[PDB]
Formats: C-alpha cells, structure tokens, sequence
C-alpha cells in the first residue's frame, strides 16, 4: 500500500501552500512528487472499474471491497484544505518562474484534475484565476505556435507546459460547471483573437512537419470547443448558438479539412471528426443551413 | 449541417481504391486515372480533372519517360485536339481535305488571327507562312512545318537549312558546325525587327536568345509553358562549353520565383504547370492547399505513385506517411478503409516501404483494437475466418502475439482470449479462460442470464475445441469441465430445482456427501488447483440451502429426512475444518439452523 507515500503527499502540500522555498526549483520538486502520487493512486482504470466496485458494494451483499474509492476520498479531503491555499500559490507561480518549473506544475495541475474533478475544484479554481488567465493565454497560443519555431528549443520547455495547458482546458470543458467557466471566460473570443481557425493552414522546416504541428494545434482547440458545446445543453441553449457561429464563421476550413493523407492525414482525420461532432452536436450545422 | 457531401466523396474515393486493390490482387488492367477522370468531370474538379488527364497521358508514358518531352507532347497534343475540334464543325466542312496542314490553316485563318483580316504578318497567297510554321510546330507537326518552309518563297534560306537537321535528329539539332552562325544572324538581323512568328520560329528552333519570352504571340499559359519547354536542352547540354544552356531545373525555379500560383492564373491552372514542370512534390503540396482536399492530394499522389514517381499532413510528402496520415481521419470509424489505403504503400515496390507498410498495419491493429475486423474471428474448426488484412496476408501471427501480450498488460481479458485463439495457442486460451470463469464464479448471487458472457464463452470453447483433436492439457481441460459443471449447478440453483442441484453438486466429487470422509475432503483440498480452491465457498452454502429448503419440515409413508441431513453435517464438519483457508463466512450457520 502506498500509505507511506501518503504522508509525503501531505508534506508536499504543506510546503507548497507555505510557498517557502526561494527556489521554484524546490516547488518543482514538490510538484513532481505530487504528480506521481496522484497518478500512482489510480492505476489506469476507467469507468468500468468504478461501476464494478459500486455494484459489489450492492449492496454489501457480503464483504465488499471499496478500497480504491476510499483512498481517493482521503486524498481529495487533504488536498481540499490545503487547496484553496495552494491553488493560489500554484497558479501565480505558474506563470512565471518558472517556464521551467512549468513543465512540472502544469502536469501536476492536470493530474490532480482528474480527481478532484469534480468537485472541488471547480468551484475554487474557477474563479480565480485561472480562467481569466488561461483564456488570454489561448490567444497568445496562437502566437506561441509561431514563436514555435524559435523557440524549438525553448520547446522543450513549453511542450511540457503548452500541451499541458490545452489538456487542462479540455478537462475543464468535459464537465458542466467547468465548461461554463471556460465559456464565461470568453473562449470563443480568444479563439477568434488567436485567429488560429480563421485562416488556412496550407497557405504557409520540412513542410509535412509544419502541417502536422499546425493541424495538431487545431485538433485540440477544436476538441475544447466541441466539449464546451456539448457539455452544456447543446440544443436551444446559448451554447448551441455560439458553436454554430463558430462553424459558419470558420466554414470552408471544415469543408477543406474533409479530404487527403499522412500522419498529417491522421491529424487531419481527427480534426475532421471533431468538426463533425461539433456539427451534429449543435443544431446540425447542416440543419441550420437549411 | 452534416456534410454528407464529403463522406459520400470519401466513400466514392474509397470505392475506387478498393477496386484498384482488387485488380492488383486479381492481376487486372483497371486504370486508376480514367476512374478519377470519369468522376472529376462534374466541377471545380475542372482543374483537378485536367491534372488527371495529364497524368493519364503519362500512362505507360514512359515510351521511355523524358520529363520535357512528355510535357511537350501533352501541350502539343492538346493544341492539336483543340485544332481538330474547331475544324470539326461547319464551314468550308473546310473546302479541302482534312490534312493536318489545312486544319491549321483553318485555325489561323478562321480563328482569331482575323476579326476581319489584317496586320503585320508576312503573307503569300493569303497565308501567313511563318504563323503556320509556328502553329504546326506548336501542334508537334514538325515535319509538316519543315515542308511548309521548303515551299515557302523566302530569303533567310540559310535558316531553312538549320530547320532541316533540327528535324532530322532527335530535335536537339546539334551540329558541331553551324548553330553559331545561325545565332549571329539572329542577333544582328532578326532580333531587332521582324514578324513575330518568324522570330518565334528562329528563337525556338535555335535556342537563339536564352533571355526568354516571345513578344507578340504568346497567347496562352500553355503556350507559355510549351515555349519554355522547347527552349531547354537536356542532352549533351553539359557537353559544349557555352553558357547558353537552359535546364529543366532553371525552368522549374522560374516557375517558383514569383512566378507563384497567383501568376499562373486560371489559381486553378498552377496545378497543371507543376505537373508538367516535374514538380510533383510541389504539385502534391499545392493540391495540398484549398479544399486542398487532403483527399485529392492523397489520391493524386497515389496516381503519381502508380506511375512509379515518388523517386525520393499538410506538408509531408513521403507516400507512406501521406497515406498513413490520411488514414488518421477515418481509421477508428472505418478500419477496413484504412487497410485498403495502407496497402497502397506496397505499390512502391522495395524494402523499407514494405516494412513501412507492415509497421503501419501493425500500428493500425494496435490502438484501434479492431481485432475481429482486422485479424479474423471464430473457428468452428475451419481455422480463422479471415480478417481484412489476412485477405492481403502474411505476417499476422507475430502481430497477434504482440497485440495479445499487450492485452495482457492492460488486462483486457477477452481480447487476449480472442487473440490467443487466432494465435492458435489452445492451451493458453483455456487457461486464461479458466481464470476468467473461475472468478465471477465466486462472488454473490443474482446473475447469469442464459445467453452471453464468460460462462457462455466457456461453453463456446469447450464444445468447440474439445471434440477436435484437442491440443490442450488434460489438467487444463479438467478444471474447465469442473467450472462448467459448477455453472450448470448455478443455472438450476434458484429457478427452483432444489433436488437437481444436490445431485449435480455431489457429482462434482468435491464435497463429502458420504460419511465423515469430510477429512479426506481436507486432505484433498490443499491439493486442489487454485481456480477451484477459490470456488468452494459457494459450493458450500449452495448445499446448505437446497438442503435447507428441500428439507423444509413437511406437513403430515417413507420420509427419509435423515439423509439430506447427514449431508449438511458432513458439510459443516468440512466447513469447520477449512474456515481459515476460506474467505471467512461460516454464515453457513445462519442457513444451517432455523
């Protein structure tokens, strides 16, 4: 049992909240340990495992096992307290310093993220901070993909972080309350500002690599939009209208995406699916275009 | 929206590759390009379409395969076709015979050289001779052009000589002699003056002035290309040390500079210029742009590919990867189609590509996890029913082991069992199988519909393998049957049939029905295989249940209550002896009493 590990997890949270450590270097270490701990606790299991455990509890027909759920609950309580405090510290920190330590802190934020999805965090986190900052950072994401060539190097830093940021955004969108916060932050606006979509990637390093990269950005952002759309009530709701505007305004890209090949094709294929999901999920983009 | 438009298109294209794969397999003579040309006719494709015709002319247009020669031929034939069509439609019907010369006279006379005739040509007997020679040349009818000059009535006659030998040879008229002399005359006399067509003929035939362009009579973009193609001199260019050499490479670069897609306007036409110019890579990349229709670029590449080009994904040209990336879009949804596309990779025959193909397929199987579709399915003896890949064939066993082991990591049991069946590791299958059925047996009750799952799976394999030349270990099979027997006991346990359950449980020969032989049941307990050792808990308590319910004290003659009573007793002694080696529910006691 990684019970012994639990104590270290507590110490880590303590130090972070305290934000002692002149070195972000120190905090990077704390973030790394926390990340492993969160990951370790839930060995890759998916909703099926949870459903099986619930049934067994079903009810305690005899002696049940509910060990992993119990462990997750304890982790989440500890984390909550310490949490509000530490969320503040973790996000601010974020930005700066450490573009480095960043790779570590964004990964920590994402793991944490699943668990403690649901709950808790959405409220806290919401507010603050994050949203505002993260949406603005979408705009700047577009700019950051170009700056991407330069910095291929400084890339190492940022791939660990930028990808982590997209993931964090996608995860928030997966749930109702999270999607609401992102959308409130003016997601569509930042995306319009990034101008990632309102262009043609082909227009324009070995060229297939750049296409893979650009399309890659498009697939994640597109997933974030689709997730935000569906995650609310995609119908009469306001969300449906916003997504439709997204499609029409960035039409012809959707159409253009539909045919061709490579790993680039693979990325293209995923992008195509993502648009399709956006289409049906909304009022059928086609349906709207009666 | 929904865009059934593309999906329909996707399917149409997929259909065509599919037929192409059938032909390759069946040694057929199905043309890819004619097939696109047929579909492409409809619209916007009127560009893409012309592109396809260009490729098709190339069909077996090797015929050797000279870059500029073929490009020239395409342009020349196109012009000829254009000429024939104009003639083929009213008039006179032209007065004379249909000879090629006359057709061109018609083009020159009827077509737009005259609104109502006139200006700056040299004309004899109503005919611009130089224009004629130029157009005949344009058509590719060099011989006729030469003849016209012969008959000409002209006085630059030295040129006449230089035309004939240009014609005689490979058309790279290279006399170690005069060419130099012709050039001087051009510069002095011809260059600063004359009738546009005359200049064209001199310049083009001579390769007189490498700074390039013909003033008055370049009327079309293709005219523009054709002229340039005529000018380049590939063979023995390196030999001879003047710098009046113009190469395909040089031509290609000019097309790039700025001339740009915009410059080649009809952007529509730019595509064609790229193919003609030999910029295949650029051509795919360019097709790669509008909506490039990743789909279109992919297929065109496929077509160049059939042609045996590609001689060394927005910007990623390699054929394997171009195909692979294309697959990414549809692979999850349409794994079959993905296979069809990956298969094309072999079209480039050679190792490397072959492995790339294999790796791609391997990669497809893994993570798509569409095992049945991709790998195969159910024996009913009769080996595998082939998966799509198997139809293509070969390395399939090694992929299976790889996938199966991976399944083991993930713990995706069922997939593993499925994979091992294909692997034909019969013993392995049953063993994994015994494990699956074994747990799920121990647990708590209320399950087991009579139609589908691990139990059902159990039934499938036993019926299936055991009769037929069974390769499995006897031990392995034995536990298998026991698990099945226990399961049938379950079916009948509840759903009534109390009496039947005892009979079957006793048959198991696991639990002491007889005397105090309960202890022998101890001795034989530790020996028990791990799978059964686990199951016993329910065997007991099932017994004390039926035993209880059946032996409900009856109302108001032979009633031997004593048995079905002794059975409980022996069972309890049994349970009493192994409670520690059991989960910890001697709540047999609750059922035991009342």
């Amino acid at each position: 049992g990684d019970s012994s590990l639990y104590i270290i997890l507590k110490k880590l949270l303590d130090f972070i909240l305290k934000t002692g450590g002149g070195f972000q270097r120190v905090r990077t270490h704390l973030y790394g340990s926390l990340l492993y701990y969160l990951q370790i606790a839930q060995r890759p299991d998916e909703p099926d495992t949870l459903e099986a455990a619930k049934k067994t509890m079903w009810e305690r027909l005899t002696a049940p096992e509910d060990v992993f759920s119990k462990l997750q609950r304890e982790n989440i309580a500890i984390i909550e307290s310490y949490g509000a405090a530490l969320m503040e510290v973790v996000c601010r920190d974020a930005c700066d310093g450490h573009e480095i330590g960043r790779m570590l802190a964004l990964a920590l934020l994402d793991r944490i993220v699943s668990v403690d999805k649901q709950q808790q965090w959405l409220l806290y986190l919401s507010n603050s901070g994050y949203l505002k900052v993260l949406v603005d950072s979408l705009v700047e994401d577009d700019r950051t993909l170009q700056s991407l060539l330069t910095p291929q190097p400084p890339l190492l830093k940022a791939l660990y972080t930028y990808e982590s940021k997209m993931a964090f955004l996608t995860r928030v969108a997966k749930i109702q309350q999270g999607a609401l916060e992102l959308l409130r932050s003016g997601v569509i606006v930042r995306l319009a500002q990034c101008q990632v979509y309102d262009m043609r990637p082909e227009t324009d390093m070995f060229i297939p690599t750049p296409v893979d990269r650009y399309r890659q950005i498009l697939l994640p952002a597109l997933q974030l939009c689709q997730v935000i759309l569906t995650s609310s009530m995609a119908q009469h709701l306001q969300a449906a209208g916003q997504v439709l505007q997204f499609l029409i305004s960035h039409s012809d890209t959707i159409q253009a995406i539909l045919r061709c090949q490579d790993v680039s094709a693979g990325s293209l294929q995923e992008l195509a699916l993502l648009t399709g999901i956006i289409s049906k999920a909304a009022l059928p983009g086609i349906l709207s275009e009666l | 929206p929904g865009r059934s438009s593309l999906d329909n298109i996707e399917m149409a294209y997929a259909r065509q590759i599919y037929i192409y794969n059938e032909k390759i397999v069946n040694g057929h003579l199905q043309p890819n390009l004619v097939d696109l040309c047929a579909s492409v006719a409809e619209l916007d494709d009127k560009s893409i379409s012309d592109m396809w015709t260009m490729v098709k002319q190339m069909t077996d247009v090797l015929v050797r395969m000279e870059f500029v020669r073929q490009a020239l031929a395409y342009l020349e034939q196109s012009y000829k076709n254009y000429t024939l069509v104009t003639v083929f439609g009213n008039l006179h019907q032209l007065g004379g015979v249909p000879g090629t010369y006359q057709l061109v006279r018609s083009f020159l006379n009827i077509k737009l050289p005259a609104p109502l005739p006139g200006l700056q040509d040299g004309e004899v007997e109503g005919h611009p001779v130089w224009a004629l020679i130029y157009y005949c040349m344009r058509c590719g009818d060099l011989l006729a052009a030469s003849q016209v000059v012969n008959r000409a009535q002209h006085q630059l006659g030295e040129f006449k000589t230089w035309f004939q030998e240009y014609m005689n040879s490979k058309d790279r008229r290279l006399s170690p002699a005069t060419e130099n002399k012709l050039r001087l005359h051009y510069r002095r006399a011809l260059r600063n003056n004359t009738d546009p067509y005359k200049r064209a003929v001199y310049c083009i035939i001579g390769r007189c002035d490498v700074t390039d362009n013909q003033s008055e009579v370049a009327d079309k973009t293709e005219d523009y290309l054709w002229l340039k193609l005529n000018q380049v001199c590939f063979d023995d260019d390196g030999t001879s040390s003047p710098q009046d050499r113009l190469t395909l490479s040089q031509f290609q670069k000019q097309l790039l500079e700025d001339y740009g897609e915009s410059h080649f306007t009809v952007p529509f036409l730019y595509f064609q210029v790229l193919f003609l110019t030999a910029q295949f890579e650029a051509a795919v990349a360019f097709l790669f742009r509008m909506e490039r229709l990743r789909c279109h670029a992919v297929h065109v590449a496929l077509v160049l590919f059939e042609l045996k080009l590609l001689l060394k994904c927005l910007r990623r040209l390699n054929f394997v990867r171009l195909l692979m990336l294309y697959t990414r879009k549809f692979e999850s949804t349409d794994p079959r189609e993905a296979l069809q596309y990956f298969y094309f990779l072999r079209d480039e025959k050679d190792s490397q590509g072959e492995n790339m193909f294999l790796r791609c397929v391997s990669e497809l199987v893994i993570e798509s996890r569409e095992f049945d579709m991709i790998l195969g399915k159910l024996e009913n003896d009769g080996s595998r029913k082939p998966g799509v890949i198997d139809k293509f064939t070969s390395d399939t066993k090694p992929i299976i082991n790889k996938v199966a082991s991976v399944a083991e990591n993930k713990g995706l049991f069922e997939e593993a069992a499925k994979l091992y069946d294909l692997a034909k590791n019969a013993d392995k299958v049953l063993e994994l199988m015994n494990k699956l059925l074994s747990p799920v047996v121990p647990q708590i009750s209320a399950p087991q519909s009579n139609k589908e799952r691990l139990k059902n799976m159990a039934l499938s394999i036993a019926e299936r393998y055991r009769a037929q030349g069974i390769s499995a270990n006897k031990f392995v099979d034995s536990t298998f049957y026991l698990l099945l027997d226990l399961i049938t006991f379950f079916d009948e346990y509840h759903s009534g049939h109390i009496d039947r359950a005892f009979d079957i449980i006793e048959r198991l020969k696991l639990v002491p029905l007889n005397q105090e032989s309960v202890e022998e049941r101890v001795a034989a307990f530790r020996n028990f295989s791990d799978e059964i050792r686990h199951n016993l808990s329910e065997v007991l308590l099932a017994t004390m249940n039926i035993l209880f319910t059946q032996f409900k004290r009856l109302k108001g003659i032979e009633d031997r209550d004593s048995q079905l009573r002794s059975q409980a007793r022996t069972l309890i002694t049994f349970a009493g002896m192994i409670p520690y080696r059991t989960s910890g529910d001697t709540n047999a006691r609750l059922v035991q009493m009342e």
